[PDB]
């Protein structure tokens, strides 16, 4: 510590970030070094092809920065329902705000359902 | 650049989400109390929202970059000392000289390159380790999937009295020019580790590789690869996050 000046959530595709916007001004503003999260997040997202990463950087007082990537979204995990969620409901456990392994399948399918899947 | 704006969280608007990127967005941000994406091209959605049209700093501050026995420069600079200069046009392409990981492998090229020797540069972007490789008086064959890069690498050569060779391609174009003496390669920890095998056969024997663009956690998933692949570990060298790891066959 390391005061925290900014949270940033962002949801970028995989590998393939650029310092370009939304990146360019969102970590800009604060001074933060746009290339070496460019180049560190791409590393970090490389293997999970195409998939879209929500990511969450957090700015500090002396320009560093930190992140963590996400799951990431249930609605990409969507994109007919089968048994999906016996997986899912396992993923969404970093993601979801209710505190038990067991208690996420139950809200999961239910949203599913509207996108429309059947 | 365009920007098409949304009221609520990204949470809130998690179900519409694909759909964004359906129409082409390279990124979503969240702001005061909306989400931000960004288009290349406006084109209508039926979410509702509001359309508008809306690096420098690093580029006009940016210095030198030392990486002994080289400096990387930019074609505006100049250099006292007694280190090889490595010319090159910042651009989008990746091997602006600056990074941990390409900063490494210049290391590593002179504690590594014979002069003679016949090089790879597997993903070689702007081109800058292939024109280190020719400074040290290596056989340089610089390789990217993106063709692209080619004339910014081409660009960047004549800029340093170079001349190695430039493909499009991977490891597969490449291997009617080997076999290699030494394989350099800045990638990502998941890509060596698929290539180990083939990496092996690009090199000749009692060839190597150096490796790097390795997050220094992923660093387990590489050293398993090579060593699997019947490489023995020379040497590590590490910056910041980031790792390199050499290799000999
Ligand atoms: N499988 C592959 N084969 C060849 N090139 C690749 C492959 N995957 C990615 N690349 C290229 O590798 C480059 C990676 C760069 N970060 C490395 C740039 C430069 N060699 C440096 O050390 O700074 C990008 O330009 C990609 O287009």
């Amino acid at each position: 510590m390391k005061k925290v000046v900014a949270v940033v959530k962002l949801q970028l595709p995989a590998g393939k970030a650029t310092p370009a916007p939304p990146v360019g001004p969102a970590l800009g503003q604060h001074g933060a070094n746009i290339m070496e999260f460019v180049a560190a997040f791409n590393a970090a997202t490389a293997n999970m092809g195409d998939a879209i990463v929500p990511v969450e950087i957090t700015i500090y007082a002396d320009r560093s920065f930190t992140f963590v990537t996400k799951t990431p979204p249930a609605s990409y995990l969507i994109r007919i329902t089968w048994e999906q969620v016996l997986e899912i409901a396992k993923q969404k456990m970093p993601d979801l705000n209710t505190t038990d392994l067991e208690a996420a399948a139950r809200m999961i399918a239910g949203s599913a359902r509207s996108m429309g899947v059947e | 650049m365009w920007v098409y704006r949304l009221k609520g969280t990204l949470e809130a608007l998690d179900p519409i989400l694909p759909g964004l990127f359906d129409g082409g967005a390279r990124g979503l941000w969240e702001r005061e109390g909306e989400v931000w994406a960004f288009f290349p091209a406006p084109v209508d959605l039926p979410y509702e929202g509001v359309w508008e049209e809306v690096l420098e700093a690093w580029r006009r501050d940016l210095k030198p970059a030392l990486a002994p026995p080289f400096v990387v420069l930019a074609p505006w600079h100049t250099w006292e000392g007694a280190e090889i200069p490595l010319v090159i046009e910042p651009g989008m392409a990746f091997g602006t000289g600056h990074h941990e990981t390409t900063r490494l492998a210049l290391k590593a090229l002179a504690r590594h390159l014979r002069p003679g020797d016949k090089v790879l540069d597997l993903g070689t972007g702007s081109g800058v380790l292939a024109i280190a490789a020719e400074k040290l008086g290596g056989k340089a064959l610089g390789v990217d999937i993106d063709p692209m890069v080619l004339p910014q690498a081409e660009a960047n050569a004549k800029r340093n009295g170079v001349r190695p060779r430039f493909l499009e391609g991977s490891l597969e174009a490449a291997l009617p020019f080997g076999p290699f003496d030494l394989l350099v390669a800045n990638l990502y920890a998941e890509l060596h580790a698929a290539l180990a095998p083939r990496y092996r056969e690009a090199l000749v024997p009692g060839g190597r590789a150096l490796l790097t663009g390795i997050l220094k956690d992923r660093a387990p998933l590489v050293r398993e690869a090579m060593a699997g692949a019947g490489f023995r570990p020379l040497e590590e060298a590490a910056e910041g996050e980031w790792v390199l790891l050499a290799y000999g066959r």
